RNA sequence: CCUGUCAAACUCCAAACUUACAGACGCCGUUUGACGCGGGGAUUCCGGUGCGCGGGGUA
RNA sequence: AGUGCAAGAGCAAAAGAUAGCUUGACAGUGUUCUUCCCAACGAGGAACGCUGACGCGAAAGCGUGGUCUAGCGAACCAAUU
RNA sequence: UUAGGCGGCCACAGCGGUGGGGUUGCCUCCCGUACCCAUCCCGAACACGGAAGAUAAGCCCACCAGCGUUCCGGGGAGUACUGGAGUGCGCGAGCCUCUGGGAAACCCGGUUCGCCGCCACC
């Protein structure tokens, strides 16, 4: 199903399990990526910032995160890098799959919301911005148009 | 409404913030009042009894004559007029 | 103490001084308060009102200031309720004060109790109030006779030096009836 | 400073905890006085389901009373230290407690103002040892 | 005191503000009053804020408008200096305006309609959909800015 | 200890705002009688749209 | 924690627990709120009185069933006091 | 208030900790069971009777801010949100301007280790 029909917060905050039940697990394999043993101890720190409010369904979230973290292979398995995805899918969605009669839903996936500017992803780099590009595929897989920045990063 | 029972919808206004928790003092469950007075009607969450309809929280009345120790305070809701038994627990007095 | 949720008592309850249950009960009478408290060695008795910022003791009698009136013997006794009660009452009628209900505080409704003797004293004053007659103590205990009977067992004074050896029910009459006309500050 | 500071046996408690008795008997002439019933609380498995019901008793002593038991229920046990209380306390045995403490306890047990006894005047594991230690035996 | 002129409608103006300008005795689009700044008055003219001009007028202004625009409680009167001191507490236009500006009495109090009827602005005024800080003609003027509408309004 | 996130049926907090009563100004009423009381006669109980706030629904 | 049962709320020298005692889960009749915001409408419900008779308590006092909001039924007819 | 009793507000008063104080006004701990009364067992408690001793508890007095709380300065922030208005912008979601209001977290520095009433009293 096409994000359309779920990418808008037009509606209400839909989190609680005590009275949601059959949610369907999230499709995102991991949060914490790269030299987890290690902490932010890096010279660069690129992050992507989502450019406006919307909803991304843990569809989109593997998908983007994926194809980040799996083309850091540009430095290695074990590599020199850690990388951060920060939103969890809280947003429970439903579709009303009778035609508008007892429309309510049912329970039919996840997704995340994120303000326009907070950033989605987080990555710690030496100088050697391999993440950049490992980002400009990422916000290929999610709704928004993203600006890339970078924070501590003064060797331009 | 789901009901329409007298709590309908009073979670909050018949609740105490967790430190206004407990008994209340007793000098303002025995003040006095006179006939004529205006009075605040406010629930007091923790004693049961002397109360009013939740719907006149934050009415002011005027205090005239009382029943037993509880008062009758007089109110207008919207255009119509209404007598209230209430005791003084929850009762304040205007200004 | 523990947190922004945390419950702290009222301050007289932390102080384990005021049961306030039993006060709000008092209270509905509308009528002055008998209020009857002890030391180990000494009754208080205060006519209580209730107060814009708090109670007022429009009356009072404590058992110490009894000698002022010829009291030569111990102050932590039935006979010394008595007459602290009887002494607060009369003080009390000058006022013009009434009545009032007993409040004994923390202390146990135990039948011939020294409260309860202060409340016997200060009706007899002329205060008006509620009260049980059998649950006093049997006037001879109330003057005394428990404790002279006590030093019948001798051998040794009851009194250490004191005043008498076999002590004096006889002095608590005297003392009554002293108060029981004229003299000052009643 | 001490006189007022200086432990004191404060109640000693025989209890015998069965599981359903005739073993009061026993308690009234080891102690010298009536035991009390030991009602017990929730149903369990061991066919103690019933709430209200007597499962064994015990018995308070107080003063020579306690002493008068000790100066035979002492000899009776070897062991010492670690089976201390922190509060200075300490059960043997049948079981036998001993509660110490200093001087001002009653403000702590009584109805007006009471209040809770300061850390500082609890009695300690320590100071407790020499007390009894220091009355007819030995410590660990 | 402030110089208070309506230029927008009743149409779709919601009730409680429609009903304010009434009680500042305005009910008609270009209809002026002159208004003490009080609380209680500001708050009022807050509210009507966004279907008004408003602000502090010269004394000279308010003396042409005045003269101009002034009436009597009732009748065609015009009211000029001779009006003004055969009627009023003051001996010219000029006095009563002065008054007036230092809040020391009202138009009803000197026997004058609380509302000077004013005539379209000669020019045409800044537009009724945007405030005077971006180029409209709507809120709070300047005493140049607040002049320039009521001289043309004249 | 450090570190990453949330809530229509969470709240240590907390607006704008809505609201009871009172005073003040305004406006209104005392020949245009307000506020209110009593009585006669209805029509009406398919509504719609814009804006703000919504709940449901891919829409 | 517990407080019979949804959910939310109330409660600690208690509204919870234990013990003991008691039958106010009483008769009669009202005031008021609710049912039905505003704003008319019955049954039902509740709050708060009074009259009478009682229970307990030293006493103030508490008890108009269960801490509060669900657990209810017209006329005609029958039986019953 | 050289120590008390009844309270009002009910943490600015809580939690924790330091120092000081009593031939006496005193309060306590304390000593003790013939009585009134009392423990489903214990004068522990409750109740009664009393001073040999003590200031170690409590309590009163002086003080400490580490935790909790109250209020304030500066920063966050005139940010977030928001009542009124707009032929302002944007495919749209939504945003912006004018006008009237205006926060929370958190950080840093102060405050807070109760205040007040009646009575009694070297
Ligand atoms: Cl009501
Ligand atoms: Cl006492
Ligand atoms: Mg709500
Ligand atoms: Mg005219
Ligand atoms: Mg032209
Ligand atoms: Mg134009
Ligand atoms: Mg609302
Ligand atoms: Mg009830
Ligand atoms: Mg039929
Ligand atoms: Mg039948
Ligand atoms: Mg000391
Ligand atoms: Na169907
Ligand atoms: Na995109
Ligand atoms: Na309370
Ligand atoms: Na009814
Ligand atoms: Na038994
Ligand atoms: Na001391």
């Amino acid at each position: 199903k096409p994000g359309a029909m779920y990418r808008n917060s037009s509606k209400p905050a839909y989190t609680r399990r005590e009275y949601i039940s059959g949610i369907p697990g999230k499709k995102i394999a991991q949060f914490d990526m790269g030299n987890n043993g290690a902490g932010p101890t890096y010279p660069a720190q690129v992050e992507l910032v989502v450019e406006k409010p919307v909803q991304i369904r843990h569809n989109a979230l593997e998908a983007a995160r994926v194809a980040a973290n799996r083309y850091v292979q540009n430095s290695g398995a074990a590599a020199n890098y850690k990388f951060r995805i920060r939103k969890f899918p809280f947003h429970v969605i439903r579709e009303n799959k009778d035609g508008m009669r007892a429309p309510f839903g049912k329970p039919v996936g996840t997704a995340a919301r994120v303000h326009g500017a907070n950033h989605i992803f987080i990555a710690w780099v030496n100088p050697d911005p391999n993440v950049e590009e490992a980002w400009r595929r990422a916000k290929m897989k999610v709704t928004p148009t993203i600006n890339i920045d970078s924070s501590p990063a003064g060797n331009a | 409404p789901s009901s329409n029972g007298p709590l309908e919808g009073t979670r909050g206004k018949l609740k105490n913030k967790p430190r206004d928790r407990g008994t209340s003092p007793p000098q303002r469950a025995v003040e006095e009042f006179d006939d004529g007075e205006k009075v605040h009607l406010k629930i007091d969450p923790s004693v049961p009894n002397g109360r009013f309809h939740p719907r006149f929280d934050g009415q002011t009345g005027t205090v005239e004559g009382k029943q037993g120790d509880a008062y009758k305070v007089d109110i207008v809701d919207g255009g119509k007029e209404k007598t209230i038994i209430v005791t003084a627990a929850h009762l304040r007095r205007q200004e | 103490a523990t947190g922004p949720r945390y419950k702290v008592p009222m301050r007289r309850r932390r102080e384990a001084r005021t049961d306030y249950h039993q006060r709000l009960r008092l209270l509905k009478s509308g009528k002055p308060r008998l209020v009857a408290r002890k030391s180990n060695k000494h009754v208080r008795a205060q006519l209580v009102t209730l107060g814009p910022n708090g109670d007022d003791t429009l009356a009072s009698a404590h058992s110490s200031d009894l000698a002022e009136y010829g009291w030569e013997a111990p102050t932590g006794n039935m006979p010394s309720a008595y007459l602290t009660g009887l002494l607060a009452g009369l003080r009390a009628q000058e006022a013009g004060v009434e009545e009032a209900v007993l409040d004994i505080g923390l202390n146990s409704p135990t039948p011939g109790s020294k409260v309860f003797a202060i409340q016997e004293g200060a009706i007899d004053a002329g205060l008006d109030i509620p009260h049980n007659d059998d649950v006093l103590a049997d006037w001879q205990r109330t003057r005394g006779a428990h404790i002279a009977e006590y030093d019948e067992q001798l051998e040794e004074p009851l009194y250490s030096g004191d005043f008498d050896a076999a002590d004096l029910p006889e002095h608590f009459d005297e003392l009554r009836e002293t108060l029981l006309d004229g003299d000052i500050e009643l | 400073f001490h006189e007022m500071r200086e432990p004191r046996i404060e109640k000693v408690v025989v209890h015998m905890g069965i599981g359903h008795a005739n073993a009061e008997d026993i308690l009234g002439e080891i102690t010298g006085q009536m035991p009390v019933r030991t009602k017990a609380k929730r149903t369990v498995g061991e066919f103690d389901i019933r709430e209200g019901d007597p499962i064994g008793a015990k018995v308070t002593l107080r003063d020579e009373m306690a002493e008068e038991f000790l100066q035979t229920a002492l000899p009776l046990a070897e062991l010492a230290t670690s089976q201390f209380d922190d509060t200075g306390n300490f059960s043997f045995g049948l079981d036998v407690t001993v509660n110490l403490v200093r001087p001002g306890y009653r403000v702590a047990k009584r109805d007006k103002a009471s209040r809770s006894i300061p850390t500082k005047h609890r009695l300690n594991p320590a100071d407790a040892v020499a007390f009894i230690e220091s009355t007819y035996d030995v410590e660990v | 005191m402030h110089a208070l002129v309506q230029l927008r409608g009743e149409v779709n103006m919601h009730t409680d503000i429609q009903d304010t300008l009434e009680m500042l005795n305005i009910h008609h689009v270009n209809h002026c009053t002159l208004v003490p700044e009080t609380d209680a008055y500001r708050g009022m003219v807050a509210k009507v804020n966004d279907f008004v001009a408003f602000g502090e007028p010269s004394q000279e202004t308010l003396e042409t408008v005045l003269a101009t625009r002034a009436e009597p409680l009732e009748g065609d009167a015009d009211v000029d200096d001779e009006w003004v001191a055969e009627h009023t507490d003051y001996d010219d236009i000029s006095g009563l305006a002065f008054a007036l500006l230092s809040e020391e009495t009202t138009l009803r109090e000197q026997g004058l309609s609380p509302t000077l009827r004013l005539h379209p602005p000669r020019g045409g005024h800044d537009g009724v959909k945007h405030p005077v800080k971006e180029g409209g003609q709507l809120g709070k003027h300047d005493t140049e800015g607040i002049d320039d509408l009521l001289e043309a309004m004249r």
